[PDB]
RNA sequence: ACUCUGGUUUCUCUUCAGAUCGCAUAAAUCUUUCGCACUAAAGAUUUCCGUGGAGAGGAACAACUCUGAGUCCAAUUUUUUGAGGCCUUGCUUUGGCAAGGCUA
C-alpha cells in the first residue's frame, strides 16, 4: 500500500496542471511524492489576465490538484 | 439472444459488451512444444472461468481437445480457439481470444493459422525439458511473423518433485532457459526492444498440473495480501535476478552479502513453493495443518483426505487464486488489437498500410468498412457444413448480412474468385460449447456460418457494394514445407464421388494439406509428416467420407536439380517459326536459393534494392544483376530468370513485348520440371538470346508460352541434372544411457547424427540428426521400439540434398521388392516417379528439343 | 454486527440527492465503506425530483448508464422501489 | 527524480525567500524564508509576510507557522 | 466391513519398500509403447501380430494376395521400397499403413518422459542435485540499490520456519511415481482373488533371453488378457439379492465361527 | 477492495465519462483507473462548465476532485 | 471465541445403476464364420462370482472434537469541513429557486 500517483509517464515531460483557486501552470514534472507533492521544473503560471509568469521549479501539493494534461507525447 | 451457455463467473452480456470495446481484446495463441502443457493450461483457465467444468482426479479435463483423434491419440491435432473473459492482477477484467495450437512438429500448420488471427504469442517452455525443436521452431516462426511474444515456463512441478533440484539449481535452470530463449529470439529479431525476462514482466512461471501459475508481480501481490503496505511493482522489480537480499538492512543488495544469501527469486519464490510442495507431497499427514494455517489456506476434512496429487492441486489453487499473473503479462506485452492493427495491416494485409483502405483497417474502427479475415475453416459436428473462423480487422459482421467473400486468389484485376454470399448465425469462439451472437465488433474472433462455400483455405470477407478498391489478405506462409505424398483410392470405385467430396472437405479442414489428381488418375494428397497423414486418414475414412479408402505406401516428393552448366545452347522456336528463343541454364550460387526461399531477396522491391542485394551479397556482376526477369516457379522460388540477351542483337522493347509470356513460361516450367514432373530448385535459367516477330498475332500469345516451357525443359535437361530428396531434421530426446541405441537406429536409415548433447539439468540427452525423408517412414516406431519405449523423436524438412546416383542413368536395373542400393537411388527414384505419375518412362536429352 | 441496512437498498431503484444538488435515481447495485455508490440505469436530474408533477415530471434528466457516485459529495439517499427482473 | 519534499527541504536549508500560494484562495499568499518544515506540511517561516494580489498590500507577521492544508502551491522568489 | 483403506504416507512408503521386489519399478508408461491393451486390440483387429504380443484368428476373413490383379494403385512396379513396413509400424499408425483398418483402436502418443531421479541413499538430503542429473552451466538488468526499495520489518518468506527438506519428504516424493496401489493413499479393500500379483509382470515385455516355452507362456497370457479385455461387456443392473444373506435369513441354517482347516475338512466330508 | 474502485479498474479499455466537482467532464478511454480515484485518459474530450470543449492527448485528473463517473453497465451484467 | 438440525459402527430388506458398475474375470445357449471346434473368432442372451447409489428398518455407543449452520481508522486521495456572507438577471410557491461576477 501507499503507492504514489501516476507520475512515471508524465515525469520529465512538459504538461499543464490545474491548481485550486483557479490556478493554471505549465512545466516539466521533475518527480512526484506519495502525498501528491510533485516537482515542476521550469514552471510558468498563467494568470487570469492572460500574462504568464515563470516561477521556476515549485512544489505542488496533492490536495489542490485539479487535473494534469500532458502537452507532449506520453 | 435466447441462447444457452454454461455457467460462468462473468456474464454473457458483460462478455459481449467487453467485445464491443476495441482496446481490451487479447488475441493470443499458446504456442508451445509437444506436451508442454498448453492444453492443460487452457483447461485451468476454463476451470476458473467455468465453475461447473472441473477436472477429474486422474484424467485431466482436456476442454481444448474436441476432436476424437486428439481425444484418444493424446497429442493435440488442431487449434481449438477459446474467447473468454478473465480478470487481471490489478482487478480489471479483460477478454482473451486464446487459440490453443498443437505442439507437434508435423501439425505446425495449425500454429501458422493461429498467428494470422492473433496479435501476440505466448510461448510455452517445459521447465524439465527446456527448449525443444518445436519450441525453437515456433519461436522462429512467431518472431518472423512479427507478433509480440511472452515466454512462460510450465511443468515446474517436475523440477520441484520429480527432478528434485535445489532451489538455487532451479533458478539456474530457469535462467539458462530464459537466456537460451532470448538468444534464439535475437538470432531472428530486428528491434532490440524484443527482450524477454521476469524482470521485464514478459515471463510467467506456471504449473498446469496443479494450477501454480504466477509471475513476479502476481507473487509480490501475494506477499502484499499476506503482509500489506508493500509496493508490489517496485518490490517485484527487485525480486528476480542475481541480487541477494540483506535482512539486516531490510534492502536488496546487488552484491551478495553474508556469503550465504541465495538469489532474491530463490529466496522468496522457490523456497515457499518447495516448502509447500514438500509438505503436501511428503509430509501431508504430519505437518499439513500447521503449514496450511501459516499460509492461511483452510481445507475441510473431505478436501484434505484426497490423493496427494489432487490435494496438491487444490492447495495450489487456493494459495495462488486466479491466474492473474498470466493475464497481467499478456496485457503488458501483447498489445490491444487497435494498438497492433498497424503491424498486422503492414505485415499480412495486402494493398499496403498507407492505402486509404489500409489506413481505415489500421484505424481498427468498428464503424468502418468490413474487411474481416478467416484463417481456419472448422467443421460442424455432423461433418456436413463448414464454419469458417477468423477475426474482424474492421467493420462489424452481423448475422444475415450479405457479404462478398473474396477467395484466396480474388485479386483486384480479376475479381472472378469472389462469391457474394449471405453470412448468418455466427457464434462466439468458445472451446467446447459455442455461444451465439448477433454481431461481431472489429477485433473479436468470429465463427461465421455460410461463407464456407468458396472458402477453400483462407479468405477475407468484405462488404459488397462498396470498398471496390480492396485486396485479399496475403495467403499463409507455413513454417515448413510438405514433402510426403500418399495416393488414395476407394476400395469400391462406386463410391468415388463420396470419397472425392470428403477429400475436398478435408483439404478445406487442414490448411497446409495439398490435394491433386495427376495424369495417372491417382488422388495424391500431401502432408508434413507421418502422424499428420495418419490423422488425415482417420478423419477422411471415418468423419467426412464414411466409405473405406485404400492408401498406397507413403513417398517423398522429389525435386529436380541441375549440377553442371548447360551442355550447349538450346534453340527453341515457337509454332509457325515466328519466334526463336534460346536459354542457357546454370545452377544458382550457393545460399542464393535459401535466401530467395526465405524471402530475404524479395523481387517485390524496386530495381535499386534488388540490384544492390544481388551485387553485394551474391557477388553478381553489377550489369548481370540488373537484368532479372522473374523468380522461377513461385513468387518466392528457387529459380532465377535473367534476361541475358545482348542488346546488339535483341531489341529491349521487342523482348519486353514477350517478357510476360517468357516469365509465365519459365514459371510453368519450373513448377512442372523436365525430369520427373517435379518442381525444379536451385537453378538460374538465363535467356541467352531470342528471336521475336513483329505482330502480336504471329509473335507471343499462345505460341511463346509453350516455346518457353520447351526451352526451359531443354535447358534443365541438357545441363547434367540430379534428383533431390527431402532431409528431415530429427531431434530425439533420449536418456544419455540410450544415446548409443539412438545412434545405432539412425545408422540403418542413411542418416547421420548431426549433434548429440545432454539437456542442462535433465538426465535425458537431446540427440539431433538429419535423416532423409524417403527412408524415414516408420523411423519413429523403430527409435521408440529399439529403445523399449524410452525415446521420442520428431521431424521437419530442414533442406534438400542431391540423390546419391544419377537420374538419367539407363545402365542401372531395378527390382519390384528389393531396395535399390545407395548408388542406384536417383535413377530408380526418377523411373518410379515417372511410372507412378503415369508419364513417359523415358526422358532423353532430345525429348523436348527442337531438332527431334 | 448485521450490516443489512446497505443490503436492503442494494439492487433496488433508489433516488439519492447528493451534496451538489442533483438527484440520481437508479438501481443501487454497488456500495462500499467510503460511500461510493453504483447506479445501473441511473438518471440524473438537477431541476427538481418528479413526485406527482402536474406541469412536468422530468426536467434536465440525463441517462448515464453505470453511474459511479463518489462518497465525498454524498449528502443523503432515498429509496424509490425494487429492481426489475432483467 | 527530484521529489517535492527534497526540493522543500533544499529551499528550507538554503534560506531563500520563497512564496506560497493559499489553498482555495489565490488572492492572497505568503512570502518569506522558511527555516524548517514538519511532517504535516507545516513550516516555520522566518520574516513571513502576507501579500494580497488584489489590494497590492503586504503585512508582515514575523516567525509564523504555515499549515500544510492552507498552502496549496509554493514557488521560488528572488527576494 | 473393511470398505476403506486410508493409511498415512510413511505407512505406504514402508509398504512399498517391503514390496518393491514384486513391483516393476517403472516411471513413464511410455516404456510399454505398442504393447498396451489398445495396441493388442488394434493388432488383433487388423489380423496382424505384434512380435512381443499374442495373435488370434482374424476378425474378418481376408482375401488372398492374388484376389487383386495388378491394379493401377496396387502395381508393385511403382512402389519405391526403402524399408519393409513391419507389423509394428502398421499397428502404430493404423490409418496410414493399413488399407481398410475397420475397427482399429488408435494408441496414445508418447507421454512426456518421467524424469524422476529415484533415491538411492537415505543419508543424502531430499532436494539435492544428484550426479545422474546433467549439470547446469552457470553462464539480468537488475535495478541498482540506490533507490528506496525497503521492505517492512515484518516481511518474511511464508515458510521461513518450515524447512526445505524432511525425513518423509524424499520418501513422499518417491511415492508419486509408483504402481497404482502405492500411488494412492486411500483405497477400498478389494477382494483377494481380484488382486492379481503377477499381471504387471506378464503385461511388460518378456525378459531377455527367455526360453521358447517362457515366451510362448507369456504370449498365451497376453492372449488371455486381450480376450478378457475386448469382451469387457459392462455388468448389468441386478436387484442386489444376496444368496448367502438369504440362506442366513432361512430358519434352516445356523451361524458359527471355525478355522479354515476344520471347515475344509467338514466340507470335504459333506461332499463325500 | 471496493465495488467502485473495482468498477473503475475493470472499466479500463472502454469509453466512459468522468465529471469533476467543478463541472469539468472528460469523456474518453479510461487508460488508468487507479484505486485512489486517479483517472488517466488518452485523447479525452474535456468540456468545462462554460461550454467550451477541447481534446487532450493525455489527461490525468486526481481523485480529490472527483464528482461522478458514467461507464458502460454492460460489463456489470 | 455464542449457540445448532447434524454421531459413527453394524445387521436386514427394497429399488436403481452401460460408471473401468469390478484398475478383476468366469460359465452356459443361440446365431453367423471357415470346419471334416478345449485346442476359434464374431454378435447376442442368460445365470453366477460382488459391488456401488439411494431409501427403509433394526442395536451398539458419541454427543457436539469436527464441520456446516443460527453470529484497532481526526492533520491531502472519500467519513471529523475552504466552513459562511455581497450584488445582478427570469420566476416570485415573496420561502427562495437556476446561473453569472466578489470577500473568505
Amino acid at each position: 500500500k501507499a503507492h504514489p500517483p501516476e507520475l512515471k509517464k508524465f515525469m520529465d515531460k512538459k504538461l499543464s496542471l490545474k491548481l485550486n483557486g483557479g490556478r493554471h501552470v505549465q512545466g516539466i514534472l521533475r518527480g512526484f511524492d506519495p502525498f501528491m507533492n510533485l516537482v515542476i521544473d521550469e514552471c510558468v503560471e498563467m494568470a487570469t489576465s492572460g500574462q504568464q509568469n515563470n516561477i521556476g521549479m515549485v512544489v505542488i501539493r496533492g490536495n489542490s490538484i485539479i487535473m494534469l494534461e500532458a502537452l507532449e507525447r506520453v | 439472444m435466447e441462447q444457452t451457455l454454461p455457467v460462468t463467473v462473468y456474464e454473457m452480456d458483460f462478455l459481449a459488451d467487453l467485445m464491443d470495446n476495441s482496446e481490451l481484446i487479447r488475441n493470443v495463441t499458446l504456442c508451445g512444444h509437444l506436451h508442454h502443457g498448453k492444453t492443460c493450461f487452457v483447461d485451468c483457465l476454463i476451470e476458473q472461468t467455468h465453475p461447473e467444468i472441473r477436472k477429474r482426479y486422474d484424467q485431466d479435463l482436456c476442454y481444448t481437445d474436441i476432436l476424437f483423434t486428439e481425444q484418444e491419440r493424446g497429442v493435440g491435432i488442431k487449434s481449438t480457439p477459446v474467447t473468454v473473459v478473465l480478470p487481471d492482477t490489478k482487478g480489471k477484467s479483460y477478454l482473451f481470444n486464446i487459440m490453443d495450437t498443437p505442439g507437434h512438429v508435423n501439425f505446425s500448420d495449425e500454429v501458422t493459422a493461429g498467428l494470422r488471427i492473433s496479435d501476440g504469442v505466448v510461448l510455452f517452455i517445459d521447465a524439465a525439458e527446456g527448449v525443444m525443436l518445436n519450441t525453437e521452431r515456433l519461436i522462429k516462426h512467431a518472431v518472423q511473423e512479427r507478433l509480440a511474444v511472452t515466454v512462460c515456463i510450465n511443468k515446474i512441478d517436475r523440477l520441484i518433485l520429480e527432478l528434485k533440484l535445489p532451489p538455487t539449481d532451479a533458478y539456474y535452470k530457469l535462467r539458462h532457459i530464459v537466456d537460451e530463449v532470448n538468444g534464439l529470439i535475437s538470432m531472428y529479431s530486428t528491434d532490440e526492444n524484443l527482450i524477454l525476462s521476469p524482470l521485464l514482466g514478459n515471463v510467467c512461471f506456471s504449473s498446469s498440473q496443479y494450477s501454480i501459475c504466477f509471475t513476479l508481480g502476481s507473487f509480490a501481490k501475494i506477499y502484499a495480501d499476506t503482509f500489506g503496505d508493500i509496493n508490489y511493482q517496485e518490490f517485484a522489480k527487485r525480486l528476480w535476478g542475481d541480487i541477494y537480499f540483506n535482512p539486516k538492512t531490510r534492502k536488496f543488495t546487488k552484491k551478495a552479502p553474508t556469503s550465504s544469501s541465495q538469489r532474491s527469486f530463490v529466496e522468496f519464490i522457490l523456497e515457499p513453493l518447495y516448502k509447500i510442495l514438500a509438505q503436501v507431497v511428503g509430509d501431508v499427514d504430519t505437518s499439513l495443518p500447521r503449514t496450511l494455517d501459516e499460509l492461511g489456506i483452510h481445507l475441510t476434512k473431505e478436501e484434505l483426505k484426497l490423493n496427494i496429487r489432487p490435494l496438491l492441486r487444490l492447495v495450489c489453487k487456493k494459495f495462488f487464486g486466479e491466474f492473474t499473473g498470466f493475464v497481467d503479462m499478456c496485457v503488458q506485452h501483447i498489445p490491444s488489437p487497435k494498438v497492433g492493427a498497424k503491424p498486422k495491416i503492414e505485415h499480412t494485409y495486402t494493398g499496403g498500410v498507407d492505402s486509404d483502405l489500409g489506413e481505415a483497417m489500421s484505424d481498427c474502427d468498428p464503424d468502418g468498412p468490413l474487411m474481416c479475415h478467416t484463417t481456419k475453416m472448422y467443421s460442424t459436428d455432423d461433418g456436413v457444413q463448414f464454419h469458417a473462423f477468423g477475426r474482424v480487422l474492421s467493420g462489424t459482421i452481423h448475422a444475415g448480412q450479405p457479404v462478398k467473400v473474396l477467395g484466396e486468389n480474388y485479386t483486384l484485376e480479376d475479381e472472378e474468385d469472389s462469391q457474394i454470399c449471405t453470412v448468418g448465425r455466427l457464434w462466439i469462439s468458445v472451446a467446447r460449447y459455442h455461444i451465439e451472437v448477433n454481431r461481431v465488433p472489429a477485433g473479436n474472433w468470429v465463427l461465421i456460418e455460410g461463407v464456407d462455400q468458396p472458402i477453400v483455405k483462407t479468405a477475407t470477407i468484405t462488404e459488397p457494394r462498396g470498398n471496390e478498391e480492396a485486396q485479399i489478405f496475403r495467403p499463409l506462409k507455413f513454417n515448413t514445407t510438405s514433402v510426403i505424398k500418399i495416393a488414395v483410392e476407394p476400395v469400391n470405385p462406386s463410391e468415388l464421388p463420396k470419397m472425392l467430396d470428403g477429400l475436398r472437405k478435408v483439404n478445406k479442414s487442414y490448411p497446409s494439406l495439398t490435394t491433386k489428381v495427376e495424369e495417372s488418375g491417382e488422388h495424391v494428397i500431401l502432408g508434413t509428416g507421418e502422424l499428420y497423414l495418419d490423422c488425415v486418414m482417420h478423419d477422411l475414412r471415418k468423419m467426412y467420407s464414411e466409405i473405406d479408402i485404400k492408401v498406397a505406401d507413403p513417398v517423398v516428393t522429389f525435386c529436380e536439380t541441375v549440377v553442371e552448366t548447360s551442355s550447349l545452347k538450346c534453340f527453341a522456336e515457337t509454332p509457325n517459326k515466328k519466334n526463336k528463343i534460346t536459354m542457357i541454364a546454370e545452377p544458382l550460387e550457393k545460399g542464393l536459393a535459401e535466401d530467395i526461399e526465405n524471402e530475404v531477396v524479395q523481387i517485390t522491391w524496386n530495381r535499386k534494392k534488388l540490384g544492390e542485394f544481388f551485387q553485394t551479397k551474391y557477388d553478381w556482376d553489377l550489369l548481370a544483376a540488373r537484368s532479372i526477369w522473374a523468380f522461377g516457379p513461385d513468387a518466392t522460388g528457387p529459380n532465377i530468370l535473367v534476361d541475358d540477351t545482348l542488346p546488339s542483337e535483341v531489341d529491349k522493347a521487342l523482348l519486353g513485348s514477350v517478357k510476360d509470356s517468357i516469365v509465365q513460361g519459365f514459371q510453368w516450367g519450373t513448377r512442372e520440371g523436365p525430369l520427373c514432373d517435379e518442381l525444379i530448385r536451385n537453378v538460374k535459367f538465363k535467356i541467352l538470346d531470342a528471336v521475336v516477330a513483329q505482330e502480336p498475332l504471329h509473335r507471343g500469345g499462345g505460341q511463346i508460352i509453350p516455346t518457353a516451357r520447351r526451352v526451359v525443359y531443354s535447358a534443365f535437361l541438357m545441363a547434367t541434372p540430379r534428383l533431390m530428396e527431402p532431409y528431415y531434421f530429427v531431434e530425439v530426446q533420449a536418456p544419455a544411457d540410450c544415446v548409443s541405441a539412438v545412434y545405432t537406429v539412425l545408422a540403418r536409415r542413411r542418416g547421420h547424427v548431426t549433434q548429440d548433447a545432454p539437456i542442462p539439468g535433465s538426465p535425458l540427452y537431446t540427440i539431433k540428426a538429419f535423416i532423409p525423408a524417403i527412408d524415414s517412414f516408420g523411423f519413429e516406431t523403430d527409435l521408440r521400439t529399439h529403445t523399449q519405449g524410452q525415446a521420442f523423436s520428431l521431424s521437419v524438412f530442414h533442406h534438400w540434398q542431391i540423390v546419391p546416383g544419377d537420374p538419367l542413368d539407363k545402365s542401372i536395373v531395378i527390382r519390384p521388392l528389393e531396395p535399390q542400393p545407395a548408388p542406384h537411388l536417383a535413377r530408380e527414384f526418377m523411373i518410379k516417379t515417372r511410372r507412378r505419375k503415369g508419364l513417359s518412362e523415358d526422358v532423353s536429352i532430345s525429348k523436348f528439343f527442337d531438332d527431334p | 454486527g448485521k450490516s443489512s441496512k446497505m443490503l436492503q437498498h442494494i439492487d433496488y431503484r433508489m433516488r439519492c440527492i447528493l451534496q451538489d444538488g442533483r438527484i440520481f435515481i437508479g438501481t443501487f447495485k454497488a456500495f462500499d465503506k467510503h460511500m461510493n455508490l453504483i447506479l445501473c440505469d441511473c438518471d440524473e436530474f438537477r431541476k427538481i425530483k418528479p413526485k406527482n408533477s402536474k406541469q412536468a415530471e422530468r426536467e434536465e434528466k440525463r441517462v448515464l448508464g453505470l453511474v459511479l457516485l463518489r462518497g465525498e459529495n454524498l449528502v443523503s439517499m432515498t429509496v424509490e422501489g425494487p429492481p426489475p427482473k432483467d | 527524480m527530484v521529489q517535492p519534499i527534497n526540493l522543500i527541504f533544499r529551499y528550507l536549508q538554503n534560506r531563500s525567500r520563497i512564496q506560497v500560494w493559499l489553498y482555495e484562495q489565490v488572492n492572497m499568499r505568503i512570502e518569506g524564508c522558511i527555516i524548517g518544515f514538519d511532517e504535516y506540511m507545516n513550516l516555520v517561516l522566518d520574516d513571513a509576510e502576507e501579500i494580497h494580489s488584489k489590494t497590492k498590500s503586504r503585512k508582515q507577521l514575523g516567525r509564523i507557522m504555515l499549515k500544510g492544508d492552507n498552502i496549496t502551491l509554493l514557488q521560488s522568489v528572488s527576494n | 466391513t473393511y470398505q476403506r483403506w486410508q493409511f498415512t504416507l510413511p505407512m505406504m512408503s514402508t509398504l512399498y519398500r517391503l514390496a518393491n521386489q514384486l513391483l516393476t519399478d517403472l516411471v513413464d508408461d511410455n516404456y510399454f509403447y505398442l504393447f498396451d491393451l489398445k495396441a493388442f486390440f488394434t493388432s488383433k483387429a487388423l489380423n496382424m501380430a505384434i512380435p512381443g504380443g499374442p495373435k488370434f484368428e482374424p476378425l474378418v476373413r481376408d482375401i488372398n494376395l492374388q484376389d487383386e490383379d495388378w491394379n493401377e494403385f496396387n502395381d508393385i512396379n511403382k512402389i519405391i521400397i526403402r524399408q519393409p513396413i513391419r507389423t509394428e509400424y502398421k499397428i502404430a499408425f493404423p490409418y496410414l499403413y493399413n488399407n481398410l483398418p475397420h475397427h482399429v483402436h488408435l494408441t496414445w502418443y508418447h507421454t512426456p518422459n518421467v524424469v524422476f531421479i529415484k533415491t538411492e541413499d537415505p543419508d543424502l538430503p531430499a532436494f539435492y542435485f544428484d550426479p545422474l542429473i546433467n549439470p547446469i552451466s552457470h553462464r539480468e538488468p537488475l535495478p541498482d540499490d540506490d533507490e528506496e526499495f525497503e521492505l517492512p520489518e515484518f516481511v518474511e518468506p511464508f515458510l521461513k520456519d518450515t524447512p526445505l527438506y524432511t525425513d518423509n519428504t524424499a520418501n513422499g516424493i518417491a511415492l508419486l511415481w509408483a504402481p497404482r496401489p502405492f500411488n494412492l493413499r486411500s483405497g477400498r479393500t478389494r477382494r483377494a482373488l481380484d488382486i492379481p500379483l503377477v499381471k504387471n509382470w506378464y503385461r511388460e515385455h518378456c525378459p531377455a533371453g527367455q526360453p521358447v516355452k517362457v515366451r510362448v507362456s507369456y504370449q498365451k497370457l497376453l492372449k488371455y488378457y486381450v480376450l478378457n479385455a475386448l469382451k469387457h461387456r459392462p455388468p448389468k443392473a441386478q436387484k442386489k439379492r444376496y444368496l448367502f444373506r438369504s440362506f442366513k435369513a432361512t430358519k434352516f441354517f445356523q451361524s458359527t465361527k471355525l478355522d479354515w482347516v476344520e471347515v475344509g475338512l467338514q466340507v470335504c466330508r459333506q461332499g463325500y | 477492495i471496493g465495488v467502485p474502485i473495482k468498477v473503475l479498474h475493470e472499466a479500463e479499455g472502454h469509453i466512459v465519462t468522468c465529471e469533476t466537482n467543478t463541472g469539468e467532464v472528460y469523456r474518453g478511454k479510461l487508460i488508468e483507473a487507479e484505486d485512489n480515484m486517479n483517472c488517466q485518459m488518452s485523447n479525452i474530450t474535456v468540456t468545462y462548465r462554460d461550454g467550451r470543449v477541447a481534446q487532450l492527448e493525455q489527461v490525468y485528473i486526481r481523485g480529490s476532485k472527483i464528482r461522478f463517473l458514467i461507464l458502460p453497465d454492460m460489463l456489470k451484467n
